């Protein structure tokens, strides 16, 4: 769990990227998201099945 | 149910389209693929629901 503030949180490079499989966000579209203020972010990251 | 569209109905208005909503950079013209899919979307309606 880590941490994100006081950044940008552009997505021009990650959703524009093909290498993600699997994007889905359940709150928000990620067009409307790199024009969307935000708050503390916290980073999860595993490995699964 | 149009899960998402392009832009926001006039009030009024009916939308029977099923081009495939493009939304990533490659515009997928042909079927779904790069953050490209289907507008329609099925109820989960059950009685468990």
């Amino acid at each position: 769990r880590k941490r994100i503030s006081n950044c940008v949180a552009d997505y021009s490079v990650l959703y524009n990227s093909a290498s993600f499989s699997t994007f889905k966000c359940y709150g928000v579209s990620p067009t409307k998201l790199n024009d969307l203020c935000f708050t503390n972010v916290y980073a999860d990251s595993f490995v699964i099945r | 149910y149009r899960l998402f569209r392009k832009s926001n109905l006039k009030p009024f208005e009916r939308d029977i389209s099923t081009e495939i909503y493009q939304a990533g950079s490659t515009p997928c013209n042909g079927v779904e693929g790069f953050n490209c899919y289907f507008p329609l979307q099925s109820y989960g309606f059950q009685p468990t629901n």
